[PDB]
């Protein structure tokens, strides 16, 4: 077996038309692997500072210095994970972010094909390498499935039948799976995107006090990739099978923001429970990865609470074992949503928690005064030590 | 008219209210059915004091009280008890399940659908009131209703009324003793509302009262009735200054003005000096000096924290009975010379004094002796930080593994609401550690110009 | 008004339910005809928790009785309290499950479940504010285990936000009455772990030990064991029906006892229990009840707590008593046996006090523990399960009713995962690397 490190990425977004028209001010600053946020109503106290692995300032589109270009993000996550998948190991992207955060742009990108998301670049690179390396001996097959999780019940997004609750089973060797989940082959990435649009049309969406169309459920797009090898014999062997998972996570809601009763509160509670369990398993896996990776001791196998939710149960193979993980969080850049943004950071801080310390914005006047005082002290000490004053 | 509205939330609040209203009815000669034979016998007077009772035309007296709970049991015990005819038939009881020791259940899910009725009744009481002074909220940390619903109620009251004072009596969890597994979560989560919205929060501890009721009042097996009676005596000592005459009279605003150096440190301790049994009431002079000294004894504190580990920032002494100002001055002078009692260097005065002529009453069937003098001391000090620090440690030991968390998130909260609250708690602790430090040596570093 | 719907399936469930309705009925003063002939007034205030009010000043329990054979219905009707129940709640068929879990879950119970759910829905729609459900059944049996699991699945589907207790009589090593116990036990606990908020652990060996050693009964019978289980069943929900100094609802127990969703298997106990003639020789006080509650031989699950650690414990006292004594005794128990309590919970003792004790005793107490030692009760079953599954000892009886070999493997895996989850907290430190 092997561990599975997790890459924590956070990205802002350039203002939108409504934001631009209004006089709203930005509130998020980002430098290196650190971000800081200022409370608009408490300018006096302090800014909250968090430190991630990967930090991306996509605020100023025409910026030339320290602009988080889309190709940069793709090279920094998706290329490495696709290479890992080609070696024959399962990999996964979680996409977290509340309404207005801008998760969809990062995950899919614009249809103009000038600014891409992670999914189109991954699919294009996969199929380019498939066509490039298809020699006489090697064969490649790709299949796609798209499911939805709602109130701890699985539903099919591609099959147009009645939205019944599918049954979750556990094959002894192939692990957890879902019965009657339609599985389809695809020849071009255009087919993949068409299927994605068709499934996204079928997502369970309800109107809230915040937005009229907010996702009420999780969604998983699995790309199943099979490599067949033809050695110099009569035996053709399916050498490895690997999975690429694209999980869309709904945000975390508060009952105060959405005071609706009945189905709405049930959906919110289920979403919060699933997100908490997902964070717990990811944190445990990151800790277990970090430990052996340096110490190389096998502390039994610990216990990873996979079964506490259907989401972590179905993604059991992808998360655990020899695999790769990466979570991307979108942070709206306005202020009106300040608390929301903070919550996102607090969810993106979870797992692989690392030390950030306090970021202090010094007054330039006091900085210059202190520097000049130090210079005067040094020069005076040098002069008086030699008896020249 | 100096008038206050008492709000009782949760089981602890309702039972403390039972004790308090027994004491008030005994104090003012009001019968359990609301009638006062004293006025009929004498002819008239002000014995229908407007602080706690509103008088109707027929001569009945209705308390200015609001009881709230999510269970029907504790209030159904009052609707069919001895005082069933004293209270207005409203009691604001949600005929549903309880908060179930869950802050989120009492603040988000089930706290709604009952807050509106409570606020409507509070507004109805306030409309009848002239010259309202403040609110007296009784609750308990560690409970579901008493934490979450109290937080919601305090937030809404601060939004609505704003300027009126809001005094809070609360039962902080004990260090070792407890009656629930998830006390730290609720107690920490209540920090937000008990900090920003309340004006002065008095904390009492069950372990301290058990210790008192075993060394002083020699009882070996106490129940909650004794604790509620002692707390009722404390509240009566606090509120006596706007019901009866006295040489020096202290209103509710003077309390806040004298005991609160900064807005964020309004957590004073409270103590009652002449806690003694009838048998030991003899063999004891019980002079002003003795009770004043006993107020400062660490053993007699109502919260398990040692004052010697901190510094006193303010004190407020409320005397009752045959007390003369000269003896109070002598006692304060004697206390100021002791070395074990350290005051912060930036508060040279450090004492508020109030004297009231009305002596304390004796509840029939009670445990306290009849005495001629009494004193209640409030002390804003830095030792309270210790009482918080232990709790924080406990919280960490449960939040590292995220135990019991899914119950809270299943009712409408999120994980972050934990951590934020903890951070806020840390800030409060640091604030105390900032204020108890002595002023830096020659606070203008050093000085001295030519001449 | 908190109210509870009671369900009883199978022979063991019906017997325990009948005894339970006789124990609760006395406490609340109910004539076997149904009229009220009590003395106190605190007995009718919360009568609606368990009873509906009929027209002619008569009270009918909310019991629902399920079976796949009419014999146990006939036994219950021809009994001391047979006429108390509503005859429309006697749901039953014929050609019983034959101690086959598949028949109870897939073939025979699938036809009677619709009628049982119709009755349950009719009963629950009349509730002012339904709190939760109770189900009494045996894991090692036929119709009981399968029908109970199928029902619990359906009600959890229909009422996801309501508590679901369960008093389960699971098999025991020495006192084994049927040869296919492990299959039924595994296939049942595969379902109970998913769709139940609280499960109480009972087995006949522990109750026999209590009868022989504590009560010194020469020839105990099933009536006694049911009498105990009934005592525990009332003591759990005493606080819902009566006032007290510090109340404790079912949801409070669930919140305070369950740290994580899958660890909800509890060890029940009751005190005081003496052997008639010894009564005069011992005084009744809070320390005596505390000592008897935590005694290993008093437990009703046949799992020694000394082999593990208590994740949580709850104590519901009934009687006039001092809160200081209760708190000091719980603190003393925690501080003395410090090795048997988990370190990362600062205080793991819930305490509740009810004012009015059981009729006949000045003091009583119920204990609900939650400890890692429960893993043993699963492990043994799993061992026996594999000892029968490697050779497929009686598998054709199950696969002939629509089941498949995969389901047994999923159930075994779920048992093993639950055992590991409970075992992770058992060891008394984690320092080395
Ligand atoms: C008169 C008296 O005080 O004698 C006791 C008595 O001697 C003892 C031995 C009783 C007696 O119990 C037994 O002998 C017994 C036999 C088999 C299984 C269980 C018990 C008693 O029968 C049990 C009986 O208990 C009750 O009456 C409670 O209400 C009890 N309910 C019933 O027993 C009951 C059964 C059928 C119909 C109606 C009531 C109860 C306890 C807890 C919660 C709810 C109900 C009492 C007081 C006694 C006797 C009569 C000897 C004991 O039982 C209980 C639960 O109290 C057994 O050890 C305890 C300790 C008691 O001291
Ligand atoms: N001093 C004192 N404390 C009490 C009394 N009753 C309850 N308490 C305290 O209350 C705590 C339990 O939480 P509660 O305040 O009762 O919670 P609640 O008000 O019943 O609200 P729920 O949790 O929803 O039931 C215990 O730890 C006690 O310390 C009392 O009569 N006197
Ligand atoms: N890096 C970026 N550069 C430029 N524009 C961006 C960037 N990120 C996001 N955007 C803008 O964000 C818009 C999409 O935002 P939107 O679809 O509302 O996010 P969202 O719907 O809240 N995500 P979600 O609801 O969680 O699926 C795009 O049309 C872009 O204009
Ligand atoms: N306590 C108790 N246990 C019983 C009783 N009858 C059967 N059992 C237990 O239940 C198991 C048999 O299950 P059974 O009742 O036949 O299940 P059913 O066929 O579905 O009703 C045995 O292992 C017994 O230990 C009873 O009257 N009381
Ligand atoms: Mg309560």
């Amino acid at each position: 077996m092997a561990g599975a490190s997790v890459k924590v990425a956070v990205r802002v977004r350039p203002f939108n038309s409504r934001e631009m028209s209004r006089d709203s001010k930005c509130i998020i600053q980002m430098s290196g692997s650190t971000t800081t946020i200022v409370n608009p109503k408490q300018p006096k106290e302090t800014p909250k500072s968090f430190s991630f692995d990967y930090s991306y300032w996509s605020h100023t589109s025409p910026e030339d210095i320290n602009y988080a270009s889309q190709k940069q993000v793709y090279r920094d996550i998706g290329e490495e994970m696709l290479q890992h998948a080609f070696e024959g190991y399962n990999v996964c992207i979680f996409a977290y972010g509340q309404t207005g955060a801008g998760k969809s742009y990062t995950m899919m990108g614009k249809q103009e094909k000038d600014q891409q998301g992670i999914i189109p670049q991954l699919c294009e690179d996969l199929f380019s390498r498939i066509n490039d390396t298809t020699n006489d001996n090697m064969s490649y097959s790709v299949e796609v499935s798209y499911m939805e999780i709602y109130c701890e019940r699985v539903r099919d997004l591609l099959n147009p039948k009645n939205k019944g609750n599918l049954r979750v089973r556990e094959h002894p060797l192939l692990g957890p799976y879902v019965e009657d989940l339609s599985k389809l082959a695809v020849t071009s990435y255009n087919d993949i995107q068409d299927l994605m649009d068709s499934g996204n049309k079928a997502r369970t969406v309800a109107a809230t006090n915040m937005n009229e169309t907010s996702s009420r459920s999780h969604a998983v797009f699995n790309i199943i990739f099979t490599q067949k090898r033809h050695d110099a014999e009569t035996n053709i062997t399916t050498e490895k099978v690997s999975k690429i998972s694209l999980v869309d996570l709904a945000g975390s809601e508060r009952a105060d923001s959405t005071g609706a009763k009945g189905t709405r509160l049930k959906e919110g509670a289920n979403i919060n429970k699933s997100l908490t369990t997902l964070g717990k398993v990811i944190s445990a896996l990151a800790e277990m990865d970090s430990g052996p990776n340096k110490n190389k001791k096998k502390k039994k196998t610990d216990f990873i609470p996979y079964r506490d939710s259907v989401l972590t149960w179905l993604l059991r193979e992808n998360l655990g074992g020899n695999s790769r993980t990466a979570m991307v969080a979108a942070l709206s850049p306005a202020d009106i949503n300040y608390d929301e943004t903070l919550s996102t950071l607090r969810y993106a801080d979870r797992a692989k928690q690392i030390r950030c310390n306090a970021v202090i914005n010094e007054d330039p006047n006091n900085k210059l005064i202190r520097e000049l005082k130090d210079e005067v002290t040094r020069l005076r000490d040098l002069l008086y030590a030699q008896g020249l004053g | 008219m100096r008038e206050c509205i008492s709000i009782h939330v949760g089981q602890a609040g309702v039972q403390i209210g039972n004790a308090c209203w027994e004491l008030y009815c005994l104090e003012h000669g009001i019968q359990p059915d609301g009638q006062m034979p004293s006025d009929k016998t004498i002819g008239g007077g002000d014995d229908s004091f407007n602080t706690f009772f509103s008088e109707t035309g027929a001569g009945k007296h209705v308390p200015r009280a609001v009881f709230v709970d999510l269970e029907p049991t504790v209030i159904d015990e009052v609707r069919t008890g001895t005082y069933r005819q004293l209270f207005h038939p409203e009691q604001l009881i949600t005929g549903k399940e309880d908060a179930a020791n869950n802050y989120a259940r009492g603040h988000y899910t089930i706290g709604k659908e009952i807050i509106d009725l409570v606020l409507d009744r509070i507004r109805k009481l306030a409309d009848q009131c002239t010259g309202l002074q403040g609110f007296l909220v009784f609750h308990s940390f560690g409970g579901g209703t008493g934490s979450g619903f109290t937080s919601l109620l305090m937030e809404r009251l601060s939004v609505d009324y704003g300027k009126k004072s809001k005094l809070e009596f609360s039962i902080y969890p004990a260090p070792q003793v407890s009656t629930a597994v998830v006390e730290p979560y609720n107690s920490i989560l209540t920090t937000h509302t008990t900090l920003e919205h309340s004006d002065c929060a008095f904390m009492v501890d069950n372990e301290a009262i058990y210790d008192i009721c075993r060394r002083n009042l020699d009882i070996e097996r106490p129940t909650y009735t004794n604790l509620n009676r002692l707390i009722s005596q404390i509240v009566s000592s606090i509120t006596a200054s706007l019901r009866f005459d006295g040489a020096l009279n202290v209103d509710l605003t003077e309390f806040q003005t004298n005991l609160v150096p900064y807005p964020r440190i309004h957590f004073p301790l409270a103590t009652y000096a002449p806690v003694i049994s009838a048998e030991k009431a003899y063999h004891e002079q019980l002079s002003v000096a003795e009770i004043t000294n006993a107020c400062f004894e660490p053993a007699n504190q109502m919260v398990k924290c040692d004052p010697r580990h901190g510094k006193y920032m303010a004190c407020c002494l409320l005397y009752r009975g045959d007390v003369v100002p000269k003896d109070v001055n002598a006692a304060i002078a004697t206390i100021k010379t002791k070395r074990s009692i350290q005051f912060v260097d930036w508060c040279p005065t450090g004492f508020k004094v109030g004297i009231n002529y009305q002596p304390p009453t004796v509840v029939p069937g009670g445990d306290l002796a009849k005495v001629q003098r009494a004193v209640c001391m409030l002390s804003n000090t830095t030792a309270i930080a210790e009482a918080w620090a232990r709790l924080d440690h406990k919280f960490d030991l449960m939040y590292a593994k995220r135990a019991f968390v899914h119950w809270y998130v299943g009712e409408g909260m999120e994980e972050g609401e934990f951590s934020e609250a903890r951070e806020d708690m840390a800030a409060l602790e640091k604030d105390y550690e900032e204020v108890g430090v002595d002023s830096v040596e020659g606070e203008g570093e050093e000085e001295g110009e030519e001449y | 008004m908190r109210e509870i719907v009671h369900i009883q399936a199978g022979q063991c469930g019906n017997q325990i339910g009948a005894k339970f309705w006789e124990v609760i009925s006395d406490e609340h003063g109910i004539d076997p005809t149904g009229s009220y002939h009590g003395d106190s007034d605190l007995q009718l205030e919360r009568i609606n928790v368990y009873y509906n009010e009929a027209t002619g000043n008569k009270y009918v329990p909310r019991a629902i009785l399920v079976d796949l054979e009419p014999g146990t219905m006939d036994s219950v009707r021809s009994g001391p309290f047979g006429q108390i129940f509503r005859p429309d709640n006697f749901v039953f068929g014929q050609s019983g499950a034959g101690n086959n879990w598949a028949k109870g879950h897939y073939t025979e119970g699938a036809e009677l479940v619709d009628s049982v759910l119709d009755v349950v829905r009719k009963e629950s729609e009349s509730c002012d504010c339904l709190q939760g459900f109770q189900l009494t059944h045996s894991l090692g049996g036929g119709t009981g285990s399968g029908m109970g699991t199928l029902l619990i699945s359906k009600i959890r589907e229909e009422y996801p936000d309501r508590i679901m207790n369960t008093f389960s009589v699971m098999p025991s090593p020495k006192v084994s009455d049927t040869v296919v116990e492990p299959y039924n036990a595994t296939l049942s606990v595969h379902q109970l772990v998913e769709n139940t908020d609280e499960t109480y652990c009972i087995d006949n060996e522990a109750l026999y030990d209590i009868c022989f050693r504590t009560l010194k009964l020469t020839t105990p019978t099933y009536g006694d064991l049911n009498h105990l289980v009934s005592a525990t069943m009332s003591g759990v929900t005493t606080c819902l029906r009566f006032p007290g100094q510090l109340n404790a609802d079912l949801r409070k127990l669930a919140v305070n006892m369950v740290p994580f969703p899958r660890l909800h298997f509890f060890m029940p106990g009751f005190a005081p229990l003496t052997s008639r003639g010894s009564q005069q020789y011992r005084a009744l006080t809070v320390p005596e009840l505390t000592q008897q509650m935590f005694d290993s031989k008093n437990m009703m699950a046949a799992c020694d707590p000394r082999h593990g650690r208590y994740l949580t414990v709850a104590a519901i006292f009934r009687g006039r008593m001092s809160m200081k004594e209760v708190d000091e005794q719980m603190l003393n128990v925690q501080n003395k046996n410090s090795s048997y309590f988990v370190e990362w919970i600062p205080n793991n003792v819930k305490t509740a006090v009810c004012d009015i004790p059981p009729r006949g005793l000045k003091m009583s107490a119920t204990f609900i523990g939650n400890s890692t030692a429960i893993q043993e009760l699963f492990k043994r079953i799993s061992e026996q399960f594999t000892a029968m599954f490697r050779r497929k000892a009686f598998l054709h009886w199950y696969t002939g009713e629509g089941m498949d070999e995969m389901e047994f493997t999923e159930a075994e895996s779920n048992m093993n995962d639950l055992v590991s989850e409970y075992q992770q907290y058992q060891d008394a430190t984690a320092d080395e690397q």
